Formats: structure tokens, C-alpha cells, sequence
RNA sequence: ACCCUUGGUCAGGUUGAAGGUUAGGUAACACUAACUGGAGGACCGAAUCGGUAAGCGUUGAAAAGCUUUCGAAUGAACUG
RNA sequence: UGUAGGUAUAAGUAACGAUAAAGGGGGCGAGAACCCCCCUCGCCGAAAGACCAAGGUUUCCUGAUCAACGCUAAUCGGAUCAGGGUUAGUCGGGGCCUAAGGAUAAGCCGAAUGGCGAUCCGAUGGAAGAACCGGUUAAUAUUCCGGUACUGAUACUGGUGACGGAGAAGCGGGGCUCCCAAGAAAACCCGCUGUUACCCGUACCGUAAACCGACACAGGUGGUUGGGUUGAGUAUACUAAGGCGCUCGAGAGAUUCGCGGUUAAGGAACUAGGCAAAAUGGUCCUGUAACUUCGGGAGAAAGGACGCCUGUCAGGCCGCAGAAACCAGGCCCAGGCGACUGUUUAACAAAAACACAAGGCUAUGCAAAAAAGCAAUUUGAGGUAUAUAGUCUGACACCUGCCCGGUGCUGGUAAAAGCCCCAGUAAACGGCGCUAAGGUAGCGAAAUUCCUUGUCGGGUAAGUUCCGACCUGCACGAAUGGUGUAACGAUCUGGGCACUGUCUC
RNA sequence: ACUAUAGCUUUACAUUGUAUUGGAUACUAACUCGCGGCGAGGACAGUGUAUGGUGGGUAGUUU
RNA sequence: CACUAGGGUAAACCCGGUGACUGGGGCUAAGUCGUAACAAGGUAGCCGUACCGGAAGGUGCGGCUGGAAA
């Protein structure tokens, strides 16, 4: 859900944020967190190689469990907790061995649940299974790519891709972004949609809260001087020709997918 | 108003001092034009 | 100038969001009134940060200041 | 406009560095406005008093000295010379731990010099194993001494550490609550009767005459404390403790300047412009319009009361004045631009410029695209299309027309790309007069109109500015957005009331 | 504007092999990637030399 | 000293008037452009709603017969 602001200040007119009806618990498991630095865009060699990040929140790594390796071991689901490092929710597990894990909460997964991961897994929302014993045109999410890599799909919040079909070592899977592709049928999906998907309904209402988020001030490029921009200069407000980035790259509809790239023998039909 | 000058012992060493000219190639070179030329002072470090 | 890590600072007053409780009200939610609550790049205003307007200074007390006036002052704040 | 050194001229001139302020009596001395003691006066007093840190480095105290330094003199000095002065088992640091970052191992990369790369280094953080009271010096004190104490050595694999913001609360006599932006690491620590006590700092200045500013410079400099009356207050005024009278004076009282005070009658006639000044100002009680995004506008505007005494709000008393001084919103009507809080040309521009929340388009299926790098490698991001990046527009409301002809972009030779051709793409650049289409809505003498002070209406005695209309728009026009828009503005611009040396003068 | 060039892109040779039916398909052993040998690719890709395009991104200049 | 008619002030309301400019309507003739309806009026007509056109009007979607032909 989501809760919008009564407009007592302009910077609260027009912000609606989310009613975080869905955690449970407010404090992370102390075994799971450890404390994360920033960068400011910076490498390593101290050089700002991307723009507009910098300051925020400080903020503390969840250690998520993309990888679900714990076959036949039944976990309980204990907690829906907040996760400042992505827009999903994290679900706190407790497995019958004893160990501790963090996933990504999906839709439907309540406290008191249990999940599996494996093979004989039943193909419920939360549990883990490799794509070739799930049932075609599921919805699924944190697909993995190769077989124990962990998943690297479907993972932000509200996504959700579907199994249209299988065709032997490879099924057929539709994505997010609506491309059609082959996937080893040996790797791992997880049952359902991800939660919070009243996460794009949200709206900052000031530039103080992307500050806190940790994104600095974007310039463009037609108000800098030619110096600085290809799209600067001018007498007064100009159009700054055809747009382009600092180092001359077209910016409407110039393709830069490597052409060669091999993966584009499993891509069906593509979309952006 | 607030001047160029704003003294600190540690950065003073951390940036001019003997050791950190040691530790490069470049800095090696500064002590040895120095020491060619006579320094009684041959870096920040001898001051005080 | 920007960033990173670790610390610190912000007299006093005002307003009164969400939420809650109590009465009425509904098939039930809604919804009305009182009390409570204490939000906010909210208000007035010291410290502080900045530098609007005028006067003065122009071999200056100062290689950019002073006096009065004026902006912000829980934040996109200031500062070690 | 040559160079070094020396010496002139301006000239006994500018100036002697905050307008907090001095007067007298004694002392010493060759010499006294200034040195020492006393009395009186004045200034600061959330400091101009008292402390910690950075930085300085003997400036600290005493005896001699007055050449130079001190913007005057000096018997004086933060000055010269000599002597003296800093005392720790418990204070501070270090020894221990790790952050950013740095140096590295195995390895990786690379004409060379070298660049990377997980254990070590590295506080601004975490541990430290551990007191106070009193007295004493010219100069040190939790360190010396007298008591009173305490601490450490020595001879008889799961928990903690471990973490946010805001608010309530415990003459006469800590936890709690709420919130979203979700709030370090490692060591460590848990569970599983003597005999000794090492090292470094310790003086002095420290909102400053000792630090940064060439100066004994009206500037800058992190943290703590900061009495009384008045007050909401750390504001304001006065004043204890404490500290100061700012290292040139004396006369005189022209012009003129700087900072202030008063002003008859008039009251913006001043001026580019009400610039500056004046005016408003407190608490409580009444009462508050257009418009609106329903929050606001709003402290709108406009009124009334206020001292002292007595009596259970009334009766009385005094003054020109009861907010008493200091302190302490001017208000209203109407336009342009930009939604708003913010940012910017250190040192002539704070704005209508930038940013902004938000909208669109495009790229990107993950060794992602993209950005740094010769590379390794790193950022993106340990994020995964509700994500990341490039680019234009800039809250919101109603909306955002026609053109794919041109230019971009996307598709289908050495020993195949391209190019062609065809198709597509305008919230791509661009255009909206023979053509690709010949400007839709909405605006319009406009931040755009040359002619031009266009014409008409309003406002004034009089209006090249302003507001409302008209439309032959030199040369508006729909995301280089069109037209509006409540709120907001040290913005630009017009008119009123208040008020006044801005002006008559 | 003239002339170069980083980068991007095309093809040939090298790295680079085998079989079937040449022009494609298939294979695994070069090579690449993932998980701790196994899996996924595969003579492609990447890299070197040569070569044609593109290239105010950068440079030297002229006007 | 209260009480009050009347006076001044401000506001706000109500009732009227006028105003550059800018919009419908009625009536009379008939200048101009078309032919929408009345016959299946030459695309059956009408109702609601939306968009668009020099105008009568056109088109989309649903409805009705107060429509022929069948
Ligand atoms: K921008
Ligand atoms: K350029
Ligand atoms: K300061
Ligand atoms: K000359
Ligand atoms: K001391
Ligand atoms: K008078
Ligand atoms: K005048
Ligand atoms: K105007
Ligand atoms: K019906
Ligand atoms: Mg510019
Ligand atoms: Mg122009
Ligand atoms: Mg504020
Ligand atoms: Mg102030
Ligand atoms: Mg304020
Ligand atoms: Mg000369
Ligand atoms: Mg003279
Ligand atoms: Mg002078
Ligand atoms: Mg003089
Ligand atoms: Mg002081
Ligand atoms: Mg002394
Ligand atoms: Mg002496
Ligand atoms: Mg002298
Ligand atoms: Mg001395
Ligand atoms: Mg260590
Ligand atoms: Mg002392
Ligand atoms: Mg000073
Ligand atoms: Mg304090
Ligand atoms: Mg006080
Ligand atoms: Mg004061
Ligand atoms: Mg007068
Ligand atoms: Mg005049
Ligand atoms: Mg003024
Ligand atoms: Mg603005
Ligand atoms: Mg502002
Ligand atoms: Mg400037
Ligand atoms: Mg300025
Ligand atoms: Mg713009
Ligand atoms: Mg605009
Ligand atoms: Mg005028
Ligand atoms: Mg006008
Ligand atoms: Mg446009
Ligand atoms: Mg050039
Ligand atoms: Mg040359
Ligand atoms: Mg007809
Ligand atoms: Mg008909
Ligand atoms: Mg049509
Ligand atoms: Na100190
Ligand atoms: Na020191
Ligand atoms: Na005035």
C-alpha cells in the first residue's frame, strides 16, 4: 500500500511513500548485517567515473541468499523486514538445521510459512526449483543464468517473468522487460512475483529526499559552455543539436549491444 | 578572512616529510638535487 | 571544488499533519464533535552560516573590510 | 618606463590603527601625561571573565640594561644579557583494536621508471587497570607535602561489544513513544605481609600583542563554562567575581568632512527610483476580504485594554505620556518572470540564470549498457528492466495540431562492410511557403512591435511608465513546451494609506 | 575548411582441429566462461598483423 | 457619571446605474452559399454521448420504431 501526504508544506504536496504494511519487524538479524561504505562514484584509483552519486543515508549490508543451495532442508519463514539496499522487501528464514537466511520476499509469502529448495520442493510460492520441474506458465522470479550462480533475473520489486514452454535442455521464458529467451532447464527459479509492487507508485515530493537516497544533482548539457558539453554554448537558450553525451554518443535510438555478442543465439524476440 | 596557511604538524609530515619522500622514485630525486646542491635544510623534517 | 571515513553543534517562542481515545452514526465500513498527539527541505527569532541595500573606507585598521540593514537558521544545515 | 648603492623633492606635510575616558595624591628617579601604590571616575560582564584542543616554542619568574625594538617619552615591556623555573602507578598520550585510505603476500598487468592485488599500518572512533580533601612557590601542582583511598604485577562455536532522527517523561532608625531516509569495524569481555609500579607531556599565550593574516594589524580560529535583577530567552539594559580604559598628548572650538540629535508651515513637490530616514513594533481580548491546490491567504486588514492604591472586576490616585527606557512586523491594491525550500560568478552581476520533485524519449538480459584506465583492474553494483545509463522538459490544471521532403538515427579494399535503393523515426535536429507540410488551440504593441509616445478606456491638474481592450503578429505559438495558476520571492514593475529634512530651504 | 589520429566496425591470414553431406551440419581436443573434477559453450568468440569504412572524440594547421 | 437622537470613521453586505470592448435572442424583408428534414427525401429517421467541420451537418458506440422493403 501506500500513504499519501496531506500538502501542510510545498514539499509535501505532492509525495505519497509506502505504508509498509507488509514488515513485520524493525530490527535486522545482527549475524546477517554488517556495515557497507559508500563510494562517490569514485574507482579505485580515486577518479569519479560515475555522476550524481554521493552523500545519503548511511546504510548496513543484508547478506541475501541468491543462491538457495540448501536442498530438502524446510525453512520458517520469520519475519518481513525492511531492506534499505533494494526495493523489495527480505524475509528472514529459519531452517530446521539451525542455520539463518535472508530472501527476497515475494507476494503472497506470509510469517509462519515454510519453504523449500530442490527437487522434491512442491512448487509453492517461496520454494526454490530448478526450471525443469516447474509446471509451464508459472510465474517465477530470481532466475538463475547458470546452473549455481545464484539467481541474477528477476529480482526487483513487483517483477515477475513466465515459463511459456520447454524444449529439452532449454524452456522458454518471457522476461520483465518482454525479450523471449532459452534457459538451462537445470537452473533454479523461485515460485511467484516479487512483493512491493506499489513501489513505482511512489513519489519524493522534494529534492532534499533524493538527496537522503544518495543521488546528487543532474546539469544538463545544453545550459554548459561547448568546453564542458558538445551540447553547450549558444547565445541565450539553444537546442544543442542532435543529444548526445560528453564523449559524442548519440542518444535516440543508436543501438550499442555488442553485435557479435554469443548470448543472442538463446534471445527469441527481443524488446527494450 | 581565512588564509592559505593553516597549520597541521601531521600533514606537514604526511606531505613533505622524509619518509615520504623515500617511499617514491620522484621524491628520491628531490633529496638528491638537494643534497647536490647543499641544503643545510633537506626537508621539512630538519625544521624546527 | 567535489567525494570518503569518523566526531560535534543548533537560546527561546509559535503553528498544529498522520495517528489515537471518547461520544453520535451505519447492515458494516465510512463520516461529525471534543480531547490527545507532535509531523514539517513549516513560521518568528539568538548563536552560527551567508552577503541584499545604503553609508563609510579607496598611499584602507583590511591585497575585499567596518557600521546599519537584510536572508537562512532540524536541514539539499553548519562544523572539527 | 635600463640595473645596484647612496642621497634628495613633495615636508616637518599625511599619519601615530576602532570616540570604553579619565582626574588627583604619594613613591622612585638625573629625567615621569604614560612606571609602582592609594582614592575617585569610566568600559565588558553568554565577556573584553574562567577552561580544553590546534598552532607557537621560553614569550613564564627574578636581577641587571634603555643602544636597537615599542608608531611619543619611559625609571616600563611579550625588548637585550645572565640566572632560575615544568616533579604523576591513578591526569593526557603511548603501549592494544580497527575505519576511510595506504603499504604489501600469493598472483595479474606492463618499453623502463612501475600499475594493481587479502595480512600489516593508519584515529577523527572502541578499550584503557586505577581517587579526592587541604596546604605550600617569585615561577609547578589531582604531579611536592599531610590525610584519606584505590589499582596492577611480584616473593610467602553461539552472545556481548554494537551504534539513527524527533518528541514526551523519570534626616530617621536513563529508558519509553513515534517515524522512515532504516542508522561502522575490530580488539575485548562472556558462554560453550612484604617489595615494587616503566616511557613521553606538564612552563607560558591560546575569540589572541605569543596561532593564520609582512605589523604589538578593527579580519579568521574547533570544544566547555558563563553569577544577580529583567525577561519566553544564552535577546535586551544595568551590575558582582574577574578583567580592562584599547602605547602619542595639550590647547582651541573657523571652513569642511565622518558618526549622531532637534526642527515652524507644508508633506514625495525630491529623485531614474520614497534611495536614505521617518513610521510600524509587546501581551491579552474582539474581528478578519478577494482567491484557493481546502493546507492556506492570516499576525490579513480594522479595533479595545495595559501604571499605582484599596475592596470583594469595581472604587479611587498621579502624569504630557503607564508596551513606559533598551528591546520590538509598516500595511493595502494590481501586473511580468520563476511553482515552491535551496544553488551561483572567493574580489563590481543572487537573478528571470542553475538545481528541483515530476513527464517523455532512447539505450541496456547481466563479464549489462555506460564511465575511468596501455592493460590488469575498478566504478555501474554486488544492483538485475518497478533496475541502471544518456538526453530534453521542469510543481500543478487544461492541453500539447500539420510535416519523414533536408540533416541525423534504425532496418532490409587487402589477400565483406560500405555505398545504392526502399521503409521507418519529430516529447529526434528541423520546418509550418513552387510545394514535405503552407500554424490547430491558446495568446498577442508581449522580457518578442521597427514604425511607436500605434489607437481607445481607466487612473492624474497634467501619465513616453502602469493596468484593461483592439489586432496589418517588422519578426508569438504548443515538452529549445502553449496558455493559466493558489502559495512562495533581500526578484522586476505600477498605484494608494501611514510617515517623514528626500525636498520648498 | 585541410590533414592526421584514439575509439568503433568489416574482411583475410595466424591462434585453428576432426567427420559427414562442396555448404552447410555435427563432433571435441585448442580456446572461453560457471560451480566446487563436474557443467555450459566451441574452432566461433577474443587477441596479433594487414585491409576498406567511420571518426571535431582528440591534435597540428590554414583561412 | 451612565442612557440616547444625531454626528464622524472604517469595513463588509444588499439594492441600483454607467463603461472601452465583447456575446446570444426576437422580428422584417430578402442579398449570398448550399440542400439538412418531409417519399426508402435519393446514406431510414430519431435519443444519449464524444470528436470534427463555412453552415445546414458528418462520423464512432449503444438504444428506439415515432421506418420502408422484405
Ligand atoms: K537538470
Ligand atoms: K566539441
Ligand atoms: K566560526
Ligand atoms: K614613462
Ligand atoms: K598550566
Ligand atoms: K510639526
Ligand atoms: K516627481
Ligand atoms: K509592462
Ligand atoms: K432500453
Ligand atoms: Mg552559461
Ligand atoms: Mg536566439
Ligand atoms: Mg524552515
Ligand atoms: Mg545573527
Ligand atoms: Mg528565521
Ligand atoms: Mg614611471
Ligand atoms: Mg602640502
Ligand atoms: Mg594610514
Ligand atoms: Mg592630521
Ligand atoms: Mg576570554
Ligand atoms: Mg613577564
Ligand atoms: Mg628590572
Ligand atoms: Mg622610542
Ligand atoms: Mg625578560
Ligand atoms: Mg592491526
Ligand atoms: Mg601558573
Ligand atoms: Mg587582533
Ligand atoms: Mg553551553
Ligand atoms: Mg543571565
Ligand atoms: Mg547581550
Ligand atoms: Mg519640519
Ligand atoms: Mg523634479
Ligand atoms: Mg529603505
Ligand atoms: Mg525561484
Ligand atoms: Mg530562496
Ligand atoms: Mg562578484
Ligand atoms: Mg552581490
Ligand atoms: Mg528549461
Ligand atoms: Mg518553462
Ligand atoms: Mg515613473
Ligand atoms: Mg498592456
Ligand atoms: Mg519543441
Ligand atoms: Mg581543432
Ligand atoms: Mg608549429
Ligand atoms: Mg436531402
Ligand atoms: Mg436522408
Ligand atoms: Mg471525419
Ligand atoms: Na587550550
Ligand atoms: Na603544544
Ligand atoms: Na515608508
Amino acid at each position: 500500500g501506500i500513504r499519501k501526504l496531506k500538502p501542510t508544506t510545498p514539499g509535501q504536496r505532492h509525495k505519497v511513500i509506502g505504508a509498509f504494511d507488509k514488515i513485520t519487524a524493525s530490527t535486522p538479524e545482527k549475524s546477517l548485517v554488517v556495515g557497507k561504505k559508500k563510494t562517490g562514484g569514485r574507482n579505485n584509483t580515486g577518479k569519479m567515473t560515475m555522476r550524481y552519486i554521493g552523500g545519503g543515508h548511511k546504510q548496513k549490508y543484508r547478506f541475501i541468499d541468491f543462491k538457495r543451495t540448501k536442498d530438502g532442508i524446510p525453512a520458517t519463514v520469520k519475519t518481513i523486514e525492511y531492506d534499505p539496499n533494494r526495493s523489495s522487501r527480505i524475509a528472514l528464514l529459519y531452517y530446521a538445521d539451525g542455520a539463518k537466511a535472508y530472501i527476497i520476499a515475494p507476494d503472497g509469502l506470509e510469517v509462519g510459512h515454510t519453504v523449500m529448495s530442490g527437487s522434491e520442493a512442491a512448487p509453492e510460492v517461496g520454494n526454490a526449483l530448478p526450471l525443469a520441474n516447474i509446471p509451464v506458465g508459472t510465474i517465477i522470479h530470481n532466475i538463475e543464468l547458470r546452473p549455481g550462480q545464484g539467481a541474477k533475473m528477476v529480482r526487483s520489486a513487483g517483477s515477475f517473468a513466465q515459463l511459456t514452454s520447454r524444449e529439452g535442455t532449454y524452456v522458454v521464458i518471457k522476461m520483465p522487460s518482454g525479450e523471449v529467451r532459452r534457459i538451462l532447464s537445470t537452473c533454479k527459479a523461485t515460485i511467484g512475483s516479487v512483493g512491493n509492487s506499489d513501489h513505482a507508485l511512489e513519489k519524493s515530493g522534494k529534492a532534499g529526499r533524493s538527496r537522503w537516497l544518495g543521488r546528487r544533482p543532474h546539469n544538463r548539457g545544453v545550459v554548459m559552455n561547448p568546453v564542458d558539453h558538445p551540447m553547450g554554448g549558444g547565445e541565450g537558450r539553444q537546442s544543442g543539436g542532435h543529444p548526445r553525451s560528453r564523449k559524442g554518443l548519440y542518444a535516440k535510438g543508436l543501438k550499442t549491444r555488442a553485435p557479435k555478442k554469443h548470448s543472442s543465439k538463446y534471445i527469441i524476440e527481443r524488446r527494450k | 578572512m581565512k588564509r592559505t596557511y593553516q597549520p597541521s604538524n601531521r600533514k606537514r609530515l604526511n606531505k613533505h616529510g622524509f619518509r615520504s619522500r623515500m617511499a617514491t622514485a620522484n621524491g628520491r630525486r628531490v633529496l638528491a638535487a638537494r643534497r647536490a646542491k647543499g641544503r643545510a635544510k633537506l626537508t621539512v623534517s630538519d625544521e624546527f
